[PDB]
């Protein structure tokens, strides 16, 4: 019991999680969503050899993301917390990774184009002028 | 004149060299783009 | 042969002869991790160099644009009578004018030298 | 093969350059040899400097305490025909083993013997390294290096040493700075 | 549809198409236009704040105000400039260059009343002619010929003190790409050279040398230690070894360090190669005590061990590979880098690579105007921030007030532009012994050829026959004709008719793209899985890797092809044979355009050659062109991977074998000369030094030169 | 009738004049290799010198 | 089976904040890093420097166990975002931002060479003898 100790119940009970990459839009719908309770709907079929993960956008945060899977072995992760009480905890251990792609497979860039355009709206050129200033000196 | 500038004009220019080897591999091991990877051929390094 | 590390501080592993049971033992000389090696090899150097360059060669190699393109001489696994051939082109790693072939099928990649 | 000529060559004449360029020496056989060519391929191997870098095909270092462990697979032959009289054996043996191999296209082609390289390994250092000779019947023609009995350091450093130093020059046979003839 | 036996009108439609739209002088115009737009910007916001004191006071810098090039006069009398009267006066051709001063005051007590000196003027910046911010650009022919300004002048070039002036472009040595060399004399057997650089806007090339310990000192204990591997530090005044440098970056555990260094973990003889290293790096087994070591060995040492702690530590951090990162947390950007960089270093001493030419020109890059007059601003702007804050501290040491009006002086930017683009010494007048000379040389105005040669010339900074070579990476790079007769043979060489010149882009796009595209990021990494991938490299510094290369490929190429959020100029590389990802954006590449062959047919059919015939009255013009994806601009650096035809009609066709897998197709084959060798007919009929010769020679015929002569 | 190209070895073996007959062949070799011909007087100046 | 056609659906939830922040680990595989030593556990900050923008520190056990030193990667997360999927009895799916990823490396516990005295043993430049016992004389 110390301020400095961190909790080890999560790694006990062998909890597992997992760890997903999404792309910017959808984590930018989601901030809009400002935690309404609900985001999407996310999809697993499992087949005799093979297994499909996919996520379906919700219809109402609009106005197919499929679900492709990573080998866990390579590097081993769990998760930690830092609270407001400064009391350090271990939720559980990392077992699957996950990689989000866009169904689109060229209508894409027609936002992408416009993402691009936004980012560069603070990249800053020079002006130039018709007539010299003469309010100096 | 010489007879081997007579050759040149008329026949064949001949094989072309670069200190004293032929052309090099400047690209990954093929004299130009346009010829074939790993080429040793007469036109590919520099035979006119 | 081949060389591993040390567990408990994870640093590199150095030889050492044992005086009682006359066994060579490898340990990291930042700990007192002792353990036996089965390979019983320590050192080997190929001064004449003729590694096998067939586990050397990329599977992937076969699908460059630039490189030629020969339809003789098929592949083994599969039949695809379509191949890709080069030179090893190692400065160094001998003189031989011997060419690599590689099957060119998207799935295939077994890679034979004649 | 081609020597240096023109304005490179000049200025190396007009100065008096301490290392040549091409530097190159033309010997003429004096009697029976210039005309038998198999005579003057044995001048050829004579004056070729062979170091044993380009005559070994391959090293390799092992531990072997018991002389009749045998950790090779086929070493036990010459192990057998050799190790009957104990030279030493009792004193020490160095259970860390050299053990070098040689290629037989570059063991006929320079028209040498394996006896007097061994010979000469065991001459030109004396007693301080012991030498264990094999035959030839065997496919692979083996070489097993030992070190003395009678004497820091450890025993690698100066096994690695001592095959770095026979590695880049022993002078097999020829003349030094006589690359090739 | 497909063209046979028509390709003689289509090649030449199609080449009027691209001199109608881009012309000639476009290498020196477009960089002219990105300095001035993105690099004066990006100088004048990438600058320290001026922080002095007692009440703090705080100067911030904003965008740019630029104006037409206008006179003053005697009287004040803001007159505009035409180039005529700067010829004609000896005048240079200038504008007046303007910024806002965002005086802040703190004075302890809540009193922050911001000022902002609205449109202050800091000094002249000159303009050369038919740029986008001068008097002549989108003038007619007949405001041209009323204004008296020749028409046909392609211009390019700057005016100071009425001599024409032109910025020849040098070469250098490209920037963040790891080489090896092997040096045949030096004590060092092998060596790395990666010489690199932050994004052209903070901090000059600082050089890293990774290199190699030949086998000397023989038959004895050094032979039994091995080949060591060394490198040399920036303001490290000697060398020192590589894993106390791994160690330094926080990384002690050598299994994570031969991790870095090692990709694959059952090739035994590599491992033995780097194994000498690791005997000699016993004695440190700390970060520490590795800082101390390397920060005790610098030009000024420290006088506590905290100090040479801090020194260390701040030569690793802010200098130590400047591109990769300088954001105080990047050292696991700069182990993954530094592996490889020695990664290549042992791939070239087992010989499963080869040794890099130098005198490649695909592994090198161009300062054009852009980039050195932004090298220029960057070194006399840190000069007038400095005298600014000189002038500000002694003003204030009294403590009555502060003017920004007669703080600032134009008169060093002034004097510091037109003196380093009159005489030719580059860099500050008084340090014009280490300062580059043959910069900007007097405009040739013999012929209208001429003229035209010595816009677009080319030179190398030697002062060995090695790199005067006609090299075979140039084949529609640079002219092979066209040589000087003199001492400056190779060194001094003029473009080819296509030989267009990156311009540069921001390479945040390319990352953006490359993070949503199923790509690991490079922290985020299983280091044992980076063998099986392929690397990824934009702009050289390592960004993760991709487990999927073509398809990749084939999604940028079909960006680029698209004119999408990549821009057609960014160039990407595939080395198989290395498993790496070369992603190229940055200015200084040299380029030119190429047909595209998709399966075995040319996609220039015959409507847009129907389309670029009638150009006019149907605004169809070359970017129309490139936006089709039928030409894509095919650089130096992806002809080390593509194949070219010379004539579509002549051998992409089907006949013997020869190849079936052609992916670029030459637009004619008389584009390999330059301005002077193109009127050289019959060439190939000629003898190659008569040509030489000619070429030479036909910047001397005389003749009308520019229309306006009189 | 042994020779060789170096000259301050065979300085070191031979003697002075044989540096002159050698050089004398060797720079005879590097002058008429090409077909062009020069006087031995200038030749036998220069060794001797 | 069921197993050979199962078909699972669960919803995604997003709650706005919490009131305690998230992170996440990095170890690697390599290391063969063990759960069942984690008996106790200490996590405070490095003293070298000497708070947020500085890098980490863990203890493992007090002195007897293996020690970490974290640092903040490189990166900056203005186009990445990390979710963390936990599995709770509700059958929904928490989808939760991470804060900062933190690199972790394990330390040596041995008697170091300090700097004072690595300076003795430069002299021995490539005279230096029995590399294999210099931690003996320590
Ligand atoms: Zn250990
Ligand atoms: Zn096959």
């Amino acid at each position: 019991a110390e301020r400095g100790e961190l909790d080890l119940t999560g790694a006990k009970q062998n909890t597992g999680v997992w760890l997903v990459k999404v792309p910017k839009y959808l984590s930018q719908q989601w901030a809009k969503a400002s935690g309404r309770g609900e985001v999407g709907k996310l999809r697993i079929a499992k087949t005799q050899g093979r297994t499909e993960v996919s996520f379906t956008l919700n219809e109402d945060l609009a106005n197919e993301h499929p679900f492709v899977l990573q080998s866990v072995g390579g590097q081993t992760l769990t998760v930690f917390t830092e609270s407001s009480s400064d009391k350090l905890s271990l939720e559980g251990i990392v077992v699957q990774r996950a990689e989000c792609r866009p169904a689109a497979s060229e209508n894409y860039m027609r936002l992408k184009r416009l993402q691009i355009e936004e980012s560069s709206k603070p990249v800053r050129l020079s002006q130039q002028l018709d007539k010299v200033v003469t309010t100096n000196y | 004149g010489s007879k081997i500038n007579i050759s040149q004009v008329i026949a064949v220019v001949g094989q072309q060299n670069v200190e004293g080897k032929r052309i090099p591999f400047g690209f990954k091991h093929r004299t130009l783009p346009h010829f074939i990877k790993d080429d040793y051929g007469p036109e590919s390094r520099g035979f006119v | 042969v081949g060389i591993r590390f040390c567990q408990e501080c994870n640093n590199m592993l150095y030889p050492k002869e044992d005086k009682e049971n006359r066994i060579l033992l490898y340990a990291c000389r930042n700990c007192d991790y002792q353990q036996e090696a089965d390979n019983s090899c320590i050192y080997v150097n190929k001064i004449t160099h003729e590694v096998d360059e067939l586990t050397q060669i990329i599977a992937d190699v076969s699908q460059d644009p630039t490189l030629p393109r020969t339809e003789d001489h098929p592949c083994q696994k599969c039949g695809h009578k379509e191949a890709v051939f080069f030179q090893s082109h190692s400065a160094r790693a001998e003189d031989a004018m011997r060419l690599y072939y590689v099957c060119t099928a998207p799935h295939c990649g077994h890679r034979w030298t004649e | 093969k081609n020597v240096t000529l023109g304005v490179p060559r000049l200025k190396e004449l007009i100065n008096i350059s301490k290392k040549p360029k091409t530097p190159s020496l033309t010997v003429f056989l004096l009697g029976q040899s210039a005309r038998d060519a198999e005579r003057a391929k044995d001048i050829l191997c004579r004056l070729e400097h062979t170091t044993l870098r380009k005559v070994t095909a391959n090293t390799a270092i092992y531990y072997d305490p018991n002389p009749q462990s045998t950790v090779v697979a086929e070493d036990q032959e010459w192990v057998n025909v050799y190790y009957e009289m104990p030279d030493f054996d009792v004193a020490r043996i160095s259970p860390w083993l050299l053990r070098v191999e040689l290629d037989r296209k570059h063991m006929t082609d320079r028209k040498l013997t394996m006896e007097q390289i061994a010979e000469k390994i065991n001459a030109g250092f004396g007693d301080d390294l012991n030498c264990i000779f094999n035959d030839d019947n065997a496919e692979k023609l083996v070489l097993r290096i030992r070190i003395m009995n009678s004497d820091k350091m450890d025993d690698d450093v100066f096994l690695r040493c001592i095959e770095s130093n026979m590695l880049t020059d022993m002078t097999l046979q020829g003349i030094e700075q006589i690359s090739k003839v | 549809e497909i063209t046979p036996d028509l390709w003689q009108e289509a090649c030449w439609i199609v080449i009027s198409s691209y001199f109608d739209e881009k012309g000639l002088v476009r290498q020196q115009l477009d960089s002219f236009d990105e300095f001035i737009q993105m690099s004066v910007q990006r100088i004048v916001e990438d600058a320290p704040p001026i922080d002095l004191q007692p009440p703090r006071y705080l100067l911030k810098f904003e965008q740019i105000y630029l104006s037409k090039p206008t006179h003053w006069e005697r009287d004040g009398a803001p007159s505009p400039m035409m180039p005529n009267e700067a010829r004609l006066r000896n005048l240079t051709y200038s504008a007046p260059l303007y910024v806002d001063i965002t005086k802040t005051v703190i004075k302890e007590g809540e009193e922050q009343l911001q000022t902002q000196h609205q449109k202050t003027f800091i000094g002249k910046i000159p303009i050369m002619l038919r740029s986008t911010y001068c008097l002549l650009n989108g003038l007619t022919d007949r405001d041209l010929c009323e204004l008296n300004e020749c028409p046909l002048d392609p211009g390019g070039y700057f005016i100071i003190n009425g001599s024409e002036k032109v910025l020849i472009a040098q070469e250098k040595m490209a920037t963040n790409t790891v080489y090896v060399f092997a040096k045949k004399d030096s004590k060092y057997a092998y060596t790395g050279e990666c010489r690199s650089c932050l994004e052209n806007s903070s901090r000059p090339t600082s050089t890293i040398w990774v290199s190699m310990l030949a086998r000397g000192g023989q038959g004895a204990k050094k032979s039994a230690i091995g080949q060591r591997i060394v490198a040399t530090l920036p303001y490290i005044k000697q060398e020192v070894p590589i894993i106390i440098v791994f160690r330094a970056l926080g990384f002690v555990s050598d299994r994570d360090i031969l991790e870095h260094i090692i990709y694959d973990f059952e090739d035994p003889e590599m491992m033995e190669m780097v194994k000498p290293s690791l005997d000699e790096a016993f004695v440190i087994q700390e970060q520490n005590v590795a800082l101390n070591f390397i920060g005790s060995r610098g030009a000024k040492p420290g006088v506590t061990k905290e100090k040479r702690i801090k020194y260390a530590k701040e030569v690793l951090q802010k200098e130590m590979l400047p591109h990769v990162g300088v954001s105080d947390f990047c050292e696991t950007k700069k182990a993954y880098f530094l592996g490889y960089m020695v990664h290549r270093l042992l791939l070239a001493a087992l010989g499963r690579r080869e040794l890099d030419d130098r005198d490649h020109y695909g592994n090198k890059r161009l300062d054009l105007a852009g980039p050195l007059l932004a090298f220029l601003f960057r070194g006399m702007f840190k000069n007038l921030l400095k005298e600014v804050r000189i002038y500000a501290q002694k003003f204030i040491d009294r403590g009555k007030d502060f003017n920004l009006e007669l703080a600032i002086k134009t008169r060093i930017i002034s004097d510091g532009l037109k003196y380093s683009l009159a005489t030719g010494n580059w860099g500050d007048q008084k340090k014009a012994h280490q300062a580059r000379a043959g910069v900007s040389q007097v405009l040739n105005r013999l012929t209208f050829a001429s003229t035209l040669s010595h816009l677009r010339r080319l030179n190398s900074p030697i002062g060995l026959a090695k790199p005067r070579q006609l090299h075979n990476t140039l084949w529609g790079m640079v002219c092979p004709a066209e040589t000087p007769e003199g001492h400056a043979v190779g060194l001094v060489k003029n473009l080819a008719l296509m030989a267009y010149i990156s311009v540069g882009s921001q390479p945040s796009p390319i990352l953006e793209f490359l993070e949503e595209w199923s790509m690991e990021n490079l922290e985020e990494i299983s280091p044992a899985a980076i063998a099986d991938a392929t690397k990824i490299f934009v702009n050289g510094c390592w960004v993760g890797i991709h487990k999927d290369p073509e398809q990749l490929m084939n999604t940028l190429r079909k960006l680029r092809r698209q004119m999408d959020i990549i821009v057609s100029e960014v160039s990407m590389i595939r080395d198989i044979r290395e498993r790496e990802i070369r992603i190229y954006t940055d200015a200084g590449r040299i380029c030119r355009p190429l047909l595209i062959v998709e399966k075995q047919k040319l996609l220039l059919k015959k409507r847009h050659i129907d389309q670029l015939k009638e150009r006019e009255y149907n605004n169809y013009s070359w970017q129309d062109l490139v936006a089709s994806g039928v030409v894509e601009y095919i650089d130096t650096l992806e002809e080390e991977t593509v194949m070219l035809a010379m004539t579509p009609d002549d051998l992409q066709e089907k006949e013997v074998a020869y190849c079936s897998t052609y992916t670029h197709c030459e637009i004619h084959p008389s584009m390999i000369l330059g301005v002077c060798a193109s009127i050289i007919p019959f060439p190939d009929h000629n003898q190659s030094p008569r040509n030489t010769y000619q070429s030479a020679m036909g910047k001397q015929a005389m003749g009308v030169y520019i229309t306006n002569f009189h | 009738r042994t020779t060789s190209n170096d000259i301050v070895e065979i300085f070191t073996v031979l003697g002075i004049e044989a540096v002159r007959k050698a050089l004398e062949r060797e720079l005879y070799h590097v002058i008429s290799f090409d077909g062009s011909y020069v006087n031995y007087r200038h030749l036998a100046l220069l060794c001797d010198t | 089976g069921p197993s050979s056609q199962n078909v699972t659906e669960y919803v995604v939830r997003v709650p706005k904040n919490t009131t305690k922040k998230y992170n996440i680990m990095a170890f690697n595989a390599a290391d063969k890093v063990n759960f069942a030593t984690w008996n106790q556990a200490r996590l405070e900050r490095d003293l070298s420097n000497k708070p947020e923008d500085q890098p980490w520190l863990l203890r493992v056990n007090g002195k007897s166990g293996r020690k970490f030193k974290g640092i903040k990667k490189g990166g900056v997360t203005e186009n990445t975002s990390y979710y963390i999927f936990t599995q709770c009895p509700d059958g929904a799916f928490e989808a939760f931002p991470v804060h900062n990823w933190y690199n972790f490396t394990p330390l040596a516990r041995h008697r170091t060479l300090t700097a004072e005295e690595a300076e003795e043993e430069w002299e021995r430049r490539n005279k230096v003898l029995n590399h294999f016992s210099i931690m003996q004389q320590r």
